[PDB]
DNA sequence: TTTTTTTATGTACTCGTAGTGTCTGC
DNA sequence: GCAGACACTACGAGTACATA
């Protein structure tokens, strides 16, 4: 049914793909976690990998004509495709009934899909505390307290960081045990 | 180093911790419902810190890294829960048990969980420098005969009303598989919460799940008793040992038995049990046992026996294990035998 | 042509309350009397047999759990996560297909999402099928797991091999034991299946079913299934006679007592029987053998075993006793006899046929 | 270990004897019940010390000149001395002294002398293996190919990393199937004038067979399906692979 | 026309159209029957003996459910799916020699790449050959997946034993049996075959090759090509009798006749023929024996002659009312003493000439007189 | 360092033509029938006893499929796939130690590599050599490979008894039997290959050697080599007949009427004389059986001794006169139960002594 | 209260470890 | 560069099971 048009070039697709499918590896419990999900809405390209557990999102321009739609694709295989084409290449990507199908110039795949009604999402929420923070403050505040960390613990919550705010003010708790750590920006 | 039963461990819990504790014994479910108490109880007092570790050869001491370190955000002190070995630990650990135990904390308490302990590492260096102030507690299953009298306590104890034939039927179907006996309980329990459980549904709620060691076998098949020995073999299926065991088990107390009936004209059977010192709870059950044979009976017992010896072990036939059905089942009533198999 | 695709009678017909589950009156209604009340053990295993009911009933579980209603022993009837676990998708409850989950980089990592926020509905809750095929290590996290489990989770298991299990594991866990369905259950539930469709059944195929069946119930909806294929549509006696070659049993206690006598035909029959059935011969005759000591040890005992053939405590008796043990001595002999030179014969069922035309020729 | 007789000398760079290995390492067989078919063979002649190796299924040759006379001698070394003789290649400037023994290779390395037992068979005939007519020869750029295949190959099938060449008039259409059907299909220009053909092969070893040599510009000669392909560069005829095809 | 390739009999004539299939009338009735009432179960097991067709019917139904049609029971033999599953290497056929894939890391790859939707057709079918040949763990693993597939896909199991497989497997699957064929049925599917082959053939090695074939279509066929070897491209009773090591020659019924007669010089003069033709002498033992059991048969029931044993029936009904049953006992049992000591005796001839000679002198009615006290 | 190392006639004299093989006349006819009509085939199991050249035959198959003249009946010889057959360099006659390459993870790796053409010859022939101990894992794995195998690869199976293979591949192949090869031909080859060899042989010798071999080429032969290291250069009669323990004089008749006549004396008496001579006792109770039978053929039909029967018929007619009919098969049984135990006897004077008291407990009244 | 006592050979599976290709923001 | 990540692949061991 749904036939999407990507135009789409690699220098401006393989940080995205990149930053969508790193945490993507390994066999996931429903095959489709397995998958990336494209998204062709407007002149929008929507990349989502999941985990159950995070999902990263890419937004990619589409300058170049394109149709809108919703599919699947085996993360690994399309990220095998983008990379190693020519520099410079134009991907042209066709979905066609059951297959994807991707074209450079000289180069043609045909790759299988998934339909995308099984691809799960995270229900949307309240964002109670929501702000602007400057990104190398954040890095600081991640990278001053992160070498604690306690992983593989227990407790089942001293593995993860802690996040504080009051007023103007911020700190990331760094629950281990025999150590503690704090940042104040 | 006291070696007490947990009837008093309990006592000794419930005043001053006497430091490290050690309950020992090949349990069922007694030892980790023993855990849970120590657990409950701890979590009443000081330590609450339960950490988990495995004490095997081959494994590192990462229990260091809690014994050389404090913790720092709550301390609240902390427990060290100790798996041994089922064969027990070697001296490398038992002496770096003893290091640990030079970097124990004031909040520290160890705890050391495992099976009977051979007499070099019951007698270990840790064992020896923990003499002075830690415990040692054991405890095993109760027998057949002591049974009963545990599962009515314990019905007691939860209260809710028993029967004889519900106890008989316990008895009969987890016969010293307390895990299930306390499963079934529980079951019976939720099941009617009237409180009244005579004959109406327990054998309902009550499945054939048992553990059965092989030195009963022969109790039975010493009377001859048909249906006995069928439904023992039915209940030894899912559990099914090798036959290796049993024929060892059979095979040594008939020719315990075939030496009785030759030494039986000289010194009489009581001073020749003297000799054959098996503990069959009396020696006397061997003495039940005797009253019924004859020479022709032993000799048709024998020879089907050593026949099945050859059978499983020459050309490794597979209805061997069915084969002790066919032979305890055949002695039951066969006085003797006019010849027609003399194997 | 490419329409109506009746699925398998063991997906369609899979309960979805605990009203419709047949048999099995104990684990219902005690899992019924616990679901009122807030007494539930964190981990609850099952295991049973082939297809009885182990997953149905954890499904059920899943349901009761996990309703806007709240922990209920009363079904659901429509309400949106049980709703939801009808069909194959569900937030909340994850189902770990544990053969194809057993080494610790995938079980360690799904056990990792207990100290996870719970989805819709309370009482995050996972179903992990066939615990038996773990791994060790597997099995230690699991044990790490349930020794300090999160109060906002619970998670089911189940199996059919309980004994495979860390005794550990098996302690801490509230067992249920699901109980093989007897015959009268399953003929009954398989006659609530014909008539609810639309297929026409005589009561005599659905004894032989139930029979054949062995005791599951997704065995009798499988040969319900063949039986429906075979009988165009209509499960009459004749398909499931086809069958009846795979389900006739009892064969070795008829020749045995067809062999003091000269029956005629039925000595025929029974050998085109065991010919066309084709089972071990040396078997055979091994049981013929076990059959005719038992009844020597018979003649010299009035009552020697009595659990011996319950059903034919009353046919079986009679060549126990009418028989003169001098006879029974010399057939033991020919049988024997035959056994012994029975592999070097031109075809093992050549040799059961000289056996039993020996034994014919004396008396 | 005692010295040995027919001793032949060798003087030349490490580097010599790493670039022969690396171009007919890839193609050595690693247990195989033709117990000979293990190892490499090294064989004298006046001309070069030419390595051939084979799993039956991909024939790789390297002949690199030494610049001395060498009586004819044939040798065949297993997979573990040959695989610690490249291990012991480094630097690239002394001259390594290999010294072939009846029984026995030994070879100078700097101030050590290392040792290997010899493989005990006789070794095919390369030449006969190698086609006796290139009738059909097409040129095409090294890493064009490269990329090319490797792009195929990425939805080639799992256990059997199969693809097709059809060569037609200077094009090369590589085709790739999987269980779970994907098709990989890709377009070169390429140097070629002939008869239409098609032929399946694997495509790791074409690929490993481009890795080794990377060439500016290889050339593969090749006749029918049925017959195999001998690929080499197009530079010099210094080493040369033979690939045998899928399918029949 | 005749295409003269010459390529396997065995091979070349496998069913293809769901007719020539050579009689299994239980599993083909019901797979009809099923497709044409659109009860398409997921998953179901063949089993019987080997090379009886189950390997054969699994693919024809392949055949018949992903034809370009509506699905028919008959599959046609023109359209693209059902001619390249008649070919081989069918696009949505996937076929799993199991015995090379039994690690449970091939299995799983299996179970994740089952999702991804089929191409063509409509369902793809996963025809694993040799099931029993499946490590444990890949069973379990495909334990979920037989309960509960997607909807397009279905199962082909087959296997030799199904005895060996795990007892939940049997239940998430149909069984189907396939009986081992009668020698009616497996002569006439060899007399079509030779007739469609152009090549000339005589009744009575058609009835040995369907004797010896062991009621299994296969046996018989590689038997026929190699009957065809042996012979100068045709079957002959001569060629086939010789290659079986069959004793048609001067039949047996001479000598056991011999035997019972109790005439000596008529025993030596048959076992001088059989040494002069180079006959395998526990071979001939053999049927002796058969001789004996089937004449013991029909002893107690006339009925017991099977039709192929059709040309010495007034001689074998003779023998039977003739000879009392303790004597036929006492030849049987004498015969076969001496096929299990001929191993041991220091000459298979001799052996036999003295299990013979044995069998003859204990004979009741006429034993070898006693020389002189 | 002779030439390779096959100075040993077992592997110097395996035939390198069809017309070069001894008897199996039924086998290579079949074989020739099909190499040359066309009808050929994918897989061939050729079953029987050991020494009668199933391996022979199934390398020479091997030549035969693949000479440079085509699918020819006769293999070349002289040509260069032939040769190479020969030294065993050809690439594509993979042969499997099936005894040895016994795991089912080598079988899946021959049988991935399977999809691959020839390097050079037409067929890729997977000569399997001692089938009978494939692990039951690898019998299976080699099924679907060779029901339908491509149209290139041809499978040999060569085995000892074909009853150990499943019936699956059993119903798979053409089962060719080998013949045992009788004693005639085994002389007549043995007497060739001497000729050839050029050392002085008796015929009488040779018969001997024939008789001993129970039908083996590679039986007989080895026997021939080492009669050849006893008896210096030529293989003569009374060489062979000291190294086979042949019973060359009377005793035997001379203790069958002494135990058929409850002379227990007597028979132990030639017993120990007998193991003093040092006598070999399998050949013994052989002797005794034939005697026994040679005996009871002249009680049922005079007439029938011949040569030495024939010259010592002056007592075998009158112990068939003295004997009844019925208790020279009981002796006959006695003896030859005894011969098969006779492994199963810690030593072997002990167990004839043994077979012999038995015999004699049929009358043991005094 | 400590008590007897079957193997060879093969096939899988899962957990460490170890060695190596490859390549990424450092 | 580049070393360390990071992955990936192969090998041994310990264990569980099968079959003759
Ligand atoms: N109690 C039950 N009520 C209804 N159907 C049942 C019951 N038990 C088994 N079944 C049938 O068997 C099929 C498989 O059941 P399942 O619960 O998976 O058995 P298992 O305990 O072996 O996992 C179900 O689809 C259902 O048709
Ligand atoms: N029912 C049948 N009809 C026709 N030929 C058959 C039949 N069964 C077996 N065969 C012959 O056997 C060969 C292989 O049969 P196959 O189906 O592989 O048996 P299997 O069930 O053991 O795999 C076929 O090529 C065919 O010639
Ligand atoms: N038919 C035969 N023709 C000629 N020589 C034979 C024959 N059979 C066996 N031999 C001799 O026996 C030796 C071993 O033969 P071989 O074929 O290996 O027997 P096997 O079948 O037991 O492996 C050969 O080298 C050859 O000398
Ligand atoms: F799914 Be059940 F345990 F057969
Ligand atoms: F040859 Be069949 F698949 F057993
Ligand atoms: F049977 Be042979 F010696 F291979
Ligand atoms: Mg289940
Ligand atoms: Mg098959
Ligand atoms: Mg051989
Ligand atoms: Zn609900
Ligand atoms: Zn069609």
């Amino acid at each position: 049914g749904p036939h999407m048009k990507f135009t789409v070039e690699r220098e401006h697709l393989l940080k995205p793909l990149q930053q969508v499918s790193g945490p993507l590896g390994g066999r996931p419990t429903l095959p489709i976690l397995g998958n990336l999900l494209l998204q062709v809405a407007d002149g929008t390209l929507s990349l989502t990998g999941t985990d159950l557990e995070m999902e990263m999102v890419a937004r990619v321009a589409l300058v170049q004509p394109h149709e809108p739609g919703a599919t699947t694709v085996p993360a690994r295989k399309f990220f095998d495709i983008c990379r190693g084409l020519p520099e410079g290449a134009e991907i042209a990507v066709q979905l066609e009934g059951e297959r994807m199908l991707v074209r450079s110039g000289r180069s043609r795949f045909s790759l299988s899909t998934l339909p995308a009604a099984d691809f799960p999402n995270l229900d949307d929420w309240q964002s109670e505390v929501e702000f602007t923070l400057p990104q190398a403050t954040m890095k600081r505040l991640i990278e001053a307290t992160q070498f604690s960390m306690a992983h593989q613990d227990v407790r089942y919550y001293l593995n993860g960081m802690l996040f504080e705010t009051e007023g103007e003010e911020l700190r990331t708790v760094a629950t281990d045990g025999h150590r503690l750590a704090v940042c104040s920006m | 180093m006291i070696r007490l039963y947990p009837e008093q461990l309990r006592a000794q819990l419930n005043e001053g911790l006497r430091a490290a504790y050690l309950l020992l014994g090949n349990d069922p479910l007694l030892l980790q419902e023993s855990q849970d108490a120590v657990r409950q109880v701890a979590a009443a007092q000081g330590f609450e810190e339960h950490h988990t570790f495995s004490i095997d050869p081959n494994t590192d001491w990462n229990a260091i890294f809690s014994l050389c370190q404090a913790m720092s955000l709550f301390a609240s002190r902390q427990t060290l829960l100790l798996l041994l070995p089922e064969n027990g630990p070697n001296a490398a650990i038992n002496e770096q048990l003893l290091t640990l135990t030079g970097l124990l904390h004031d909040d520290l308490l160890l705890i050391v969980r495992g099976n009977k302990l051979s007499k070099a590492q019951e007698n270990a260096a840790w064992f020896t420098a923990l003499a002075n102030r830690s415990v040692q507690v054991t405890c095993q299953t109760p027998e057949q005969a002591q049974l009963p009298r545990w599962v009515a306590a314990r019905a007691k104890q939860l209260n809710l009303e028993l029967d004889d034939a519900a106890n008989q039927v316990l008895c009969y179907c987890y016969e010293g598989n307390l895990l299930a006996l306390a499963q079934a309980l529980e079951r019976l329990s939720l099941l009617w919460p009237d409180g009244k459980l005579t004959l109406p549904r327990v054998e309902q709620a009550v499945n054939d799940a048992a553990h059965f060691t092989p030195f009963h076998w022969v109790d039975a098949l010493l009377m001859g008793k048909s249906k006995r020995a069928l439904h023992i073999l039915q209940q030894l299926r899912l559990e099914g040992s090798e036959p290796v065991i049993l024929l060892r088990t059979l095979q040594r107390e008939l020719l315990l038995l075939v030496n009785l009936k030759r030494q039986s004209a000289h010194t009489p059977l009581r001073a020749l049990f003297d000799k054959h010192r098996v503990w069959q709870n009396r020696r006397g059950m061997m003495g039940e046992a005797l009253n019924r044979l004859s020479q022709t009976q032993l000799r048709q017992a024998v020879q089907l026996l050593t026949r099945t010896e050859l059978t499983l072990k020459q050309d490794y036939g597979q209805s061997v294990w069915a084969e002790l059905e066919g032979l305890s089942l055949l002695l039951c009533h066969k006085p003797l035998a006019d010849v027609f198999i003399d194997g | 042509g490419p329409h109506m695709s009746y699925q398998v009678l063991a997906r369609k017909w899979r309960p979805q309350t605990f009203a419709d589950v047949v048999g099995q009156e104990h684990v219902l209604t005690a899992l019924a009397n616990g679901l009122s009340l807030g007494r539930i053990h964190h981990a609850y295993l099952f295991s049973g047999t082939r297809g009885v009911g182990k997953t149905s009933i954890a499904r059920l579980l899943a349901k009761g759990l996990n309703c806007e209603t709240g922990i209920t022993a009363t079904p659901c009837g429509v309400c949106d996560n049980c709703r939801e676990i009808e069909q194959g998708r569900f937030v909340d409850l994850i189902e770990i297909d544990a053969a194809s989950r057993t080494k610790v980089e995938d079980t360690r990592d799904l056990l990792d999402n207990v100290q996870y926020a719970p989805a819709r509905g309370r009482f995050k809750v996972y179903l992990i099928d066939e615990v038996h095929m773990l791994s060790r290590h597997s099995f230690n996290a699991l044990l790490k797991t349930l020794e300090e489990p999160p109060e906002h989770v619970k998670f089911l298991l189940a199996t059919t091999d309980p004994q495979k299990l860390p005794v550990t594991i098996l302690s801490r866990c509230l067992q249920f034991h699901l109980k093989a369905l007897d015959v009268e259950q399953i003929r009954h539930q398989l006659e609530h299946i014909l008539n609810e469709e639309h297929i026409a059944h005589e009561p005599r195929a659905l004894q032989l079913l139930a029979r054949a069946a062995e005791g599951s119930l997704r065995d009798a909806l499988s040969l319900t299934d063949q039986a429906i294929a075979s009988g165009d549509g209509q499960v009459s006696t004749q398909a499931v006679s086809a069958m009846l070659g795979t389900l006739d049993d009892d064969q070795a206690l008829s020749l045995v007592e067809a062999m003091v006598e000269a029956n005629g035909e039925r000595v025929m029959a029974l050998i085109n029987e065991a010919a066309a059935r084709g089972i071990e011969w040396e078997a055979l005759l091994v049981e013929m053998l076990g059959l005719l000591h038992r009844i020597a040890m018979v003649q010299l005992s009035p009552a020697a075993l009595g659990n011996d053939m319950a059903a034919i405590e009353l046919r079986m008796r009679e060549l126990a006793r009418t028989i003169p043990p001098t006879d029974i001595q010399l057939y033991y002999q020919t049988l024997l006899i035959g056994r012994k030179e029975l592999p070097y014969a031109p075809d093992r069922r050549m040799g059961v046929e000289m056996t039993l035309l020996r034994a014919l020729a004396f008396h | 270990l005692d010295d040995w007789q027919s001793e032949v000398e060798f003087t030349l760079p490490q580097a010599t004897m790493k670039r022969l290995i690396e171009a007919t390492q890839f193609s050595m067989a690693h247990q195989d019940v033709r117990y000979y078919l293990n190892g490499m063979l090294f064989e004298t002649e006046g001309e070069e010390l030419r390595t051939v190796a084979t799993d039956g299924h991909r024939l790789a040759v390297c002949s690199m000149p030494i610049g001395q006379s060498l009586p004819s001698h044939s040798v065949i070394v297993p997979r573990k001395g040959v695989i610690e003789l490249m291990r012991m290649l480094d630097g690239g400037d002394n001259p390594l002294r290999v010294q072939i023994g009846s029984n026995n290779i030994r070879a100078h390395v700097g101030d050590f002398i290392f040792t290997s037992k010899l493989v005990d068979g006789r070794f095919p005939d390369y030449r006969r293996v190698l086609p006796k007519n290139p009738d059909k020869h097409l040129e095409a750029g090294c890493d064009l190919l490269k990329q090319a295949f490797a792009r195929a190959a990425i939805l080639s099938n799992e256990k059997f990393r199969g693809v097709r060449l059809y060569v037609s008039e200077n094009q090369l259409k590589i085709t790739a199937n999987n269980p779970e059907q994907e098709e990989a299909e890709e377009i070169l220009d390429v140097t070629y004038s002939g008869a239409e053909m098609e032929i399946g092969f694997n495509v790791s070893y074409v690929l490993d067979v481009l890795n080794a040599l990377k060439c500016e510009n290889v050339r593969m000669m090749l006749t029918d399906s049925v017959s195999s392909v001998q690929i080499e560069d197009a530079a010099s005829q210094s080493a040369a692979y033979v690939v045998m095809p899928m399918r029949l």
